[PDB]
């Protein structure tokens, strides 16, 4: 990587900026290799978090709207059968005549 | 009525009435003219009804706009041409007996001269 | 969007209009509609179930459902 | 954007001959591509190709508002360089045109 | 001035004696000419001769 | 002072607060499949800002 | 607050540091791209601690 | 035939009950559906008396 | 200036109207298109009518938040005012809303609530902006729905201002003279605050703004119950009125 | 760079704004658009589309291609001419479409 | 960019609907929508009995001392009653219908009792962890 | 086999299912082992996310305010104004609750592409603006005697400047447009026709599009 | 590519004027209509116009 695939390193590190730093460039990778570890998980752990938030936009989006028209027809089916009741006692009481 | 209904003929009315009260309100120095009669209105009406009885065949047979368009624009250059005409010589008529006349000439042009560039047009198309 | 919990208020004049609402609904519906005028409220309807469950409970006992159309007729009558 | 290809040059023949059809800065080269889009797989059918027709009467529907007969009554089907998709007819018409255009 | 007969909408076969046309005439043009993909291609492509 | 603190800082503070914290979610919510979610920390306050 | 559907989109407190929101699209593309830009410094801050 | 497309035209309801109407009524090739799909998205031009008196004199086609 | 001539001669205008495929849009009353119309001027020396302004707007001021004196009882009178107005007084009441979400009548001084809560109130260190809201009340909160797309045309009556919500991220410059343009899309349900973001004068710093995004069924309820009338109030208002307006539209 | 980049943006918006500057009697619309398609059209703010997943994620993808189709519905349009499809899948994986153009909707992408 | 993100959560599937009858109204609704019935309420399963003059008069609101002045045909659409063509393609769609008010009924009458002992924590049975 | 008229409705059908047996559609539906669970969920949310009134002690009514911020709720909830009875989502008690989309859009007469570059539509304000004028001038008079404004509102027909009066509202903002109304009104006034002063197509360069036969010029096909 | 260059797709358009020191929001007249002609997502994903 870098200097070592060029045949004339001395013009590799002149014709840059005519100094010497390959040193400390190349001691740098043994500590980046690792201190990226907990920022990479830390931002693998805020990606699916943001994951989930598109998800749950998604499927309010969608049936939201879906849900509370089924709890609306629920409702309406339960006044439904009150009403056959009150229709079945209103044909007796007529029937019978108090 | 109901209320809404009396709203909206009030609306209506009141919409028709706007020259009612514009006329009321004039001005001094303006270079009035005799109005065209209404005889004469109603002939220029018809001259211009027939005019629009001859072209209707053609033009609803023609479905391209361009076609309609070049005939309505050569027809309107013509009447644009006689229209000035009428205009300067009314607007300098001193009586309406002078307005009478030119609006007589004015149809009688329309209806022979107007007519046969109409045919003539038509038939080219 | 984040919706906050509460349970059924069960307040009495809250229950006490839904179950008016009601009353007047089922009188109608029995009828088809039948009368001069129409008081029907199909939103009250379903809030009566939303807000006041120990009516609705009530209201589906078949003992219950009798004695509310006895206490109803008894009181169109009088 | 509305077509069912990323860029017009994974689209086959039928979007060259829109773009022939069309001028470049005239967009019923859209709805000629929806056209084509429609026809793939359907104009060497004889109830593919009504089927087609069918389906650019409805994306022009789905468009612009319409009425009902307009399509039907429209006099001229044929489409001009300088023809825009400023209304439901020219739309229809140039989804119509691309569909022709479409091969397979 | 007069209008032509417009003629009914092409049937399959048109359609296809169309599009072989076309592909002809995209092949005739030549690789070394620039011109693009519109309905005024075939008359740049003329008055570019008639420059020539 | 340069490296490790600066890399691990953010992250930690994250991992706590979703740990003691619930990622400041507010409670009293209904139906979390229909309610947004509180993201964990997300803007580096190590960092200049 | 529209009824029990609480509307308030902004929860920031007296010592915010981040965004006033995080419930907008756009904020929340920001957001991110903002914590990622930082992860793409590895190289160059362990250099300059070697300088 | 690979890249063949409904794209959303005509995508009227389509049964999974075993015993559904549906299920045989489309299956019927003479079915006349109430109204076509291309116009079931345009406005209305005939007149409300007009609707109504079509509708009445409509006639099912069993 | 120049007087209007006695006759124009005036080309109708064809292909305005693309409806039913039909060119001509005037017919003479014997069944020919017409091409050409005559114009008659009557009273040359006449006034000409105003053009009548045809454009109705539902118009919202937001304005900062003006404090109360006293916290006036809700009162309702009685209908069928066909005079000035009832004297009769049907109801009145002190109602608060509770936290079980109810109106119940009040059993305190509502006004010394006010002034205790407006002069001593209790603050913490880290107190949310939802609760700290000093310099972020206004009035008729500008209601909108959600997850669709809505055109914002900006502009100032004097000078620059600035447009701002940050929960949103949206900055709009308002520039006399210009109609600029904008695509607004909330893809949430959402309460923003914002404030004016461009130097204007004495009350630069208060001019908050108040932007309530809901799903379309809320949005639709408050539009009928609050905006729809308002947009007829100017020529016809009424209880009868608003009921007859959302029932003929019905969505 | 820069020269090149200013020289294309006169060439777009600068030198096309002196051709017409009165009203025209014939295809006064036709020539108002050929002068503004070549910078309304600019691909700067027109591609993109085809690499979307660099910044929108599965459910955020099919969000915002919904959204993107409502927004670029309108057929007179040369941007969204020039734009990339919105009826395609996230490479990566999808969640709402299993299969493009299998719609019940000619414009919804659902 | 690229990989500027440097992850993506393809795991994270879009939340699935638990919903008791879902499928039954959406059929229904289907149903209905390809009736192509003018009137709104007929989305409701029980409009039969909710609005019984839909079928008689359709009279379903008292317009008394309210004008009533229509304008076409979308203003007082819940106003016209059901007409041959409708009842027709309306009664075509009972067998879902059906269906539809026999799960509402269901889970009516499913009701929550003392034998339950993972309601706390039903959120994992209703698989709302990703 | 079928009855050869399957699907007819029998006449005199009347929709309801009164002493209708509901065990035999047990079947054709699967509810999952936390219905219950699901029941109450449905129910818990629709109340607290579709009640945006309040039942009041006083009036025995329901009402509504105006959205307000979480603070004047809280805090201020002693002191509210401007309660109005609530109406109801719709007249006959049906649901609101869709998902809504966009759409269709008009037909244009004056496309926005004549200069959608610039975001301020300015330009497209006057030219559109200019269009209605134009057509103004001619349709202006007989408005109020055969179209829209005629007191025999039965037989009215459209003004025909409509679409073009509407799209240069659109373009123009309120200020804008009251400035071209006063400009407008000037001119009508005047009477002066654009046509009767335009000289400027003698001084325009020469263009394709006027060649003297415009019919012609255009090529059509299929 | 999301927040602009959607201006001629809008159900709906307000306009917003900023004054010394206040703000006005207008709906005109044809927002009515536009709102009254949204479509509705009903059933399976589909489309209906009342
Ligand atoms: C305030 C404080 C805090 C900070 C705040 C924030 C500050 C922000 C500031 C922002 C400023 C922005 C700008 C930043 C940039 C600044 C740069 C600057 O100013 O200085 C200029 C500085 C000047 O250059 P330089 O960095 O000094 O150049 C030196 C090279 O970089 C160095 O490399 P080199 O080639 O010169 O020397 C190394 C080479 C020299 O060594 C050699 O001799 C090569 C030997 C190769 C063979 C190795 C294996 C041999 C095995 C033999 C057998 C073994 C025994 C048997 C075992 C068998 C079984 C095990 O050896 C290697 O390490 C090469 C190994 C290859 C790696 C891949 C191998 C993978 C396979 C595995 C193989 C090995 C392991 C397996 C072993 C066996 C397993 C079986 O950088 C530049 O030139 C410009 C940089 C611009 C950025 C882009 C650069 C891209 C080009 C490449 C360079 C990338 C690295 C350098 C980047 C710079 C940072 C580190
Ligand atoms: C007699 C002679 C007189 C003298 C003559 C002198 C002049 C002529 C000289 C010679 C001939 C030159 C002809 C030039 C073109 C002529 C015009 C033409 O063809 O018609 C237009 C025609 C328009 O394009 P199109 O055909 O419609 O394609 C677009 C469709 O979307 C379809 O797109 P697609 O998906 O199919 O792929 C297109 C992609 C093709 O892919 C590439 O360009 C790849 C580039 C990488 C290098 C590729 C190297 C070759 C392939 C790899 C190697 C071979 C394979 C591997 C071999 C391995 C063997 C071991 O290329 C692009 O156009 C991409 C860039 C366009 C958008 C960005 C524009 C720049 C604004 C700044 C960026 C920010 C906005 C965008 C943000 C996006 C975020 C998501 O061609 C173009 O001009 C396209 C653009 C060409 C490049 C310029 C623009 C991008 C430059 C970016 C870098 C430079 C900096 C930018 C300035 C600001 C920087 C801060
Ligand atoms: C982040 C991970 C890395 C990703 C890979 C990025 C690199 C991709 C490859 C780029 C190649 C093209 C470089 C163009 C610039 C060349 C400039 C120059 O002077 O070259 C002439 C040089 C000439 O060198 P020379 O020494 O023979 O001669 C010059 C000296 N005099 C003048 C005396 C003759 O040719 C090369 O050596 C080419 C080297 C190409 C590789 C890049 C070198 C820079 C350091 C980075 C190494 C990357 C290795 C990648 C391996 C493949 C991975 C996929
Ligand atoms: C100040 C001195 C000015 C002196 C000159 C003024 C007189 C007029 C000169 C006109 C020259 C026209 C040359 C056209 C060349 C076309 C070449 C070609 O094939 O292109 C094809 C392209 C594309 O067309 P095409 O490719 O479809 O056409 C096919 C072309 N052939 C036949 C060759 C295959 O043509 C064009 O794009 C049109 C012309 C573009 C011209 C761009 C000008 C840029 C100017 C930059 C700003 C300068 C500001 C200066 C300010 C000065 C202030 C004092
Ligand atoms: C050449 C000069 C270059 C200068 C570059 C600029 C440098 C800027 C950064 C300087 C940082 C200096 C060190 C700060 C340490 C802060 C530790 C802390 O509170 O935790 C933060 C973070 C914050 O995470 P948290 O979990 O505590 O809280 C997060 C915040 N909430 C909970 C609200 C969400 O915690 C940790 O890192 C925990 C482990 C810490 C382990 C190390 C402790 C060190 C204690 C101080 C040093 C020892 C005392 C004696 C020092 C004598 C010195 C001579
Ligand atoms: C001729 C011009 C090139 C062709 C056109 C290229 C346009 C498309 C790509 C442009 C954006 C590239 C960056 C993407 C995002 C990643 C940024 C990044 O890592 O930078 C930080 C890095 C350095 O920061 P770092 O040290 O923190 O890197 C991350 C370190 N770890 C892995 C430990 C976390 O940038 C660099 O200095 C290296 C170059 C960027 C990475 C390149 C990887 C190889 C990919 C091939 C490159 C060659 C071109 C072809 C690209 C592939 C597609 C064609
Ligand atoms: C010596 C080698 C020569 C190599 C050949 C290429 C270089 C030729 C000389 C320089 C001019 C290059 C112009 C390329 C683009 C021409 C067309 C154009 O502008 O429009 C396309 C695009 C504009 O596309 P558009 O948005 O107008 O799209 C048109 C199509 N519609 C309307 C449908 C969308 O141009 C740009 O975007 C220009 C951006 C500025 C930067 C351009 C960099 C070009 C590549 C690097 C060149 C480096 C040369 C170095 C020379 C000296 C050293 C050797
Ligand atoms: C990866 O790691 C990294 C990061 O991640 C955390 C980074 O963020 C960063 C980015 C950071 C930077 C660019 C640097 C940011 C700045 C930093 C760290 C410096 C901050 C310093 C401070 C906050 C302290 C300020 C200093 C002070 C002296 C303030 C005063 C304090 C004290 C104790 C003294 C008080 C005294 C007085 C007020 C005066 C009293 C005395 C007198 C008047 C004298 C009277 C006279 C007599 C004679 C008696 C880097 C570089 C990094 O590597
Ligand atoms: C004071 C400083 C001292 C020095 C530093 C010491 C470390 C201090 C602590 C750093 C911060 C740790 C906590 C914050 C970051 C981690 C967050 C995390 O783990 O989040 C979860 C995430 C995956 O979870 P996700 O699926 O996204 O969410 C649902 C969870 N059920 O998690 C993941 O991404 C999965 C992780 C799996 C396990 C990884 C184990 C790594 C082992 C490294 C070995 C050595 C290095 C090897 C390197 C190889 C490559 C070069
Ligand atoms: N009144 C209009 N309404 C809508 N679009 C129009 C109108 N006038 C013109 N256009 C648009 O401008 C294009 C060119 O208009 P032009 O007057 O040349 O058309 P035409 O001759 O009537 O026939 P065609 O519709 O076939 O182009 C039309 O195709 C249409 O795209
Ligand atoms: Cu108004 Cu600053």
């Amino acid at each position: 990587m870098g200097s070592v695939w060029f045949r004339n390193r001395y013009w590799w590190y002149r014709s840059l900026y005519d100094d010497y730093v390959a040193r400390e460039a190349k001691l740098a990778f043994g500590i980046a290799a690792f201190i990226w570890l907990p920022h990479y998980y830390w931002g693998i752990h805020l990606n699916r978090a943001f994951e989930v938030n598109f998800s749950h936009r998604n499927y309010a989006h969608e049936w939201g709207p879906r849900r509370n028209r089924l709890a609306h027809s629920l409702e309406f089916e339960q006044f439904d059968m009150i009403l056959e009741n009150w229709q079945d006692l209103e044909d007796e009481y007529a029937q019978r005549g108090d | 009525m109901d209320t809404i209904q009396k709203m909206n003929y009030e609306a209506t009315v009141n919409m028709g009435r706007q020259d009612l009260i514009t006329r009321e309100y004039t001005f001094y120095s303006d270079y009035e003219f005799i109005p065209i009669q209404e005889d004469r209105k109603q002939q220029m009406e018809d001259a211009l009804n027939n005019l629009h009885k001859i072209i209707h065949p053609t033009v609803t047979q023609l479905k391209k706009k361009a076609n309609v368009q070049e005939i309505q624009d050569r027809v309107f250059r013509k009447l644009q041409g006689w229209e000035g005409e009428l205009n300067t010589c009314v607007f300098s008529a001193k009586n309406v007996r002078d307005s009478n006349f030119c609006a007589d000439r004015f149809t009688n042009r329309i209806n022979t001269e107007g007519v046969e560039f109409v045919k003539q047009i038509l038939r080219e198309y | 969007m984040e919706v906050k919990y509460r349970g059924p208020s069960d307040d009495k004049l809250e229950c006490e209009f839904l179950e008016n609402n009601l009353l007047s609904c089922l009188r109608e519906k029995s009828v088809q509609d039948n009368v001069a005028k129409m008081t029907c409220r199909p939103e009250f309807l379903v809030w009566f179930f939303l807000e006041c469950p120990t009516k609705a409970a009530v209201y589906h006992d078949p003992k219950g459902l009798r004695n509310i159309f006895i206490q109803d007729k008894i009181k169109q009558k009088g | 954007a509305q077509t069912a290809h990323q860029n017009r040059y994974q689209g086959g023949l039928c979007y060259a001959q829109c773009n022939e059809l069309f001028s470049f800065w005239n967009p019923s080269i859209q709805q000629c591509w929806k056209g084509c889009d429609f026809g793939v797989g359907r104009v060497n059918d004889p109830e593919g190709r009504i089927e087609a027709q069918q389906m650019c009467k409805r994306w022009a529907a789905e468009l612009y508002w319409t009425y009902k007969g307009e399509l039907d009554t429209i006099k001229d089907l044929r489409v001009h360089a300088d023809m825009y998709p400023t209304t439901p007819q020219n739309v229809y018409r140039a989804c119509l045109a691309g569909v022709r255009r479409q091969k397979f | 001035g007069f209008e032509t007969v417009v003629p009914a909408p092409p049937t399959r076969d048109d359609e296809l004696r169309m599009i072989k046309a076309t592909e002809e005439q995209f092949l005739q043009q030549p690789r070394y000419k620039l011109y693009m993909n519109e309905a005024h291609r075939i008359a740049k492509m003329n008055h570019g001769d008639r420059h020539n | 002072i340069v490296l490790t603190w600066g890399w691990s800082s953010f992250q930690i503070g994250g991992y706590n607060y979703e740990r003691f914290d619930d990622n400041g979610e507010r409670r009293n919510t209904l139906y979390w499949k229909l309610s947004p979610v509180e993201f964990p920390q997300s803007k580096l306050w190590n960092r200049p800002s | 607050m529209w009824g029990n559907l609480w509307t308030e989109a902004s929860y920031q407190l007296n010592f915010n540091i981040g965004f006033s929101s995080l419930r907008s699209d756009v904020l929340i593309h920001l957001a991110q791209w903002q914590y990622w830009w930082w992860f793409w410094f590895a190289l160059i801050w362990s250099f300059y601690y070697f300088i | 035939a690979l890249n063949k497309r409904n794209w959303g035209y005509n995508a009227h309801y389509k049964p999974e009950l075993e015993r559904s109407m549906k299920k045989v009524l489309y299956a019927d090739p003479n079915y006349k559906f109430p109204i076509e799909w291309p116009e079931r998205y345009m406005a209305e031009t005939k007149t409300l008396e007009q609707v109504m008196d079509e509708e009445e004199n409509w006639e099912y086609y069993k | 200036p120049g007087e209007v001539l006695p006759l124009r001669i005036i080309k109708y205008p064809l292909g305005l109207e693309t409806i039913h495929n039909n060119i001509f849009e005037n017919t003479n009353n014997e069944g020919n298109v017409e091409l050409f119309r005559l114009r008659f001027n009557s009273n040359s020396s006449k006034m000409q009518h105003k053009l009548v302004q045809d454009t109705i707007y539902l118009t919202l001021k937001q304005k900062r938040y003006n404090r109360k004196k006293v916290v006036a009882p809700q009162i309702k009178y009685y209908k069928d005012d066909n005079g000035n107005k009832t004297d009769l007084v049907k109801y009145t009441g002190k109602p608060y809303l509770s936290n079980d979400k109810l109106l119940k009548q009040s059993i305190y001084d509502q006004t010394t609530q006010y002034k205790l809560i407006k002069k001593n109130k209790k603050r913490g260190e880290l107190i949310p902006v939802t609760l700290a809201r000093r310099i972020l009340r206004t009035k008729k909160t500008l209601v909108l729905p959600a997850h669709v797309n809505i055109t914002l045309i900006t502009n100032s009556y004097d000078i620059v201002h600035s447009w701002f919500i940050p929960g949103l991220g949206i900055k709009l410059d308002c520039v006399p003279g210009r109609s600029t343009h904008h695509t607004f899309f909330i893809d949430n349900v959402g309460f923003y605050y914002g404030q004016c973001a461009e130097i204007c004068g004495r009350y630069h710093h208060h001019m908050p703004i108040r932007v309530c995004a809901l799903p379309f069924e809320h949005f639709l309820l408050w539009w009928n119950t609050f905006g729809l009338p308002k947009m007829l109030n100017t020529v016809s208002r009424k209880r009868f009125e608003t009921h007859y307006e959302l029932r003929k539209y019905s969505w | 760079v820069c020269g090149i980049y200013v020289i294309h943006v006169i060439y777009n918006y600068m030198i096309p704004y002196y051709w017409v500057s009165t009203p025209l009697k014939n295809d006064e619309f036709t020539r108002l658009r050929m002068k503004d398609y070549i910078a309304s059209t600019v691909l700067e703010e027109v591609y993109g589309i085809s690499y979307a997943e660099w910044g929108w994620l599965p459910h955020d993808f099919a969000y915002n291609r919904m959204r993107g189709l409502a927004g670029y519905m309108h057929p007179d349009d040369p941007r969204a001419m020039c734009t990339s499809t919105f009826h395609r899948k996230h490479k990566y994986i999808e969640h709402e479409v299993e299969k493009v153009g299998d719609y019940h909707h000619m414009t919804y992408p659902k | 960019a690229l990989f500027f993100m440097a992850n993506t959560a393809i795991s994270v599937p879009s939340v699935l609907d638990t919903s008791p009858c879902m499928k039954q109204m959406l059929a229904y609704e289907d149903c209905v929508l390809d009736a192509n019935v003018p009137q709104q309420e007929v989305i409701h399963p029980q409009w039969p009995t909710i609005w019984p003059r839909l079928l008689t008069d359709g009279k379903l609101l008292e317009f008394d001392k309210v004008p009533f002045h229509p304008e076409n045909i979308y203003n007082y659409t819940y106003m016209r009653p059901l007409t041959k063509k409708n009842k027709q393609y309306l009664y075509e769609c009972e067998e879902e219908r059906f269906v539809f008010k026999a799960c509402l009924r269901k889970v009516i009458s499913l009701k929550k009792t003392d034998k339950h002992t993972s309601w706390d924590t039903a959120e994992v049975a209703n698989l709302q962890l990703t | 086999d079928l009855p050869a008229d399957y699907g007819k409705m029998p006449a005199g059908y009347n929709f309801l299912t009164r002493g209708k047996d509901w065990r035999e559609y047990d079947k054709d539906f699967i509810l999952r082992t936390d219905a219950v669970w699901e029941k109450f969920q449905l129910e818990h949310f629709f109340r607290n996310y579709m009640k945006c009134f309040f039942f009041d002690h006083g009036l025995k009514k329901y009402q509504m305010f105006e959205p307000e911020d979480m603070y004047t709720v809280v805090f201020e909830g002693w002191a509210l104004d401007d309660l109005i009875t609530f109406p109801g989502f719709t007249p006959t008690g049906r649901t609101n609750s869709y998902q809504i989309g966009l759409s269709p859009r008009q037909r244009t007469v004056v496309p926005t592409q004549t200069f959608y570059q610039m975001q301020d539509y300015y330009m497209l304000c006057g030219l559109r603006f200019e269009r209605w004028f134009r057509c103004d001038l001619v349709y202006h008079d007989q408005r109020h005697t055969k179209f829209d404004q005629v007191k025999n509102q039965k037989n009215y027909k459209t003004y025909p400047c409509y679409r073009e009066y509407y799209e240069a509202q659109y373009a123009c903002q309120d200020d804008m447009f009251d400035f071209l109304m006063e400009l407008a009104y000037a001119r009508r006034a005047a009477d002066n026709f654009e046509s009767d002063f335009a000289s400027h197509e003698l001084t325009t360069l020469p263009t394709f599009y006027d060649t003297p036969k415009a019919a012609e010029r255009k090529t059509y096909t299929y | 590519r999301l927040i602009e260059w959607q201006n001629e797709s809008s159900l709906f358009t307000v306009r917003v004027r900023a004054r010394q020191w206040y703000w006005i929001y207008k709906f005109e007249l044809k927002n009515f209509t536009d709102i009254l002609s949204t479509p509705k997502n009903i059933g399976n994903n589909r489309w209906q116009i009342n």
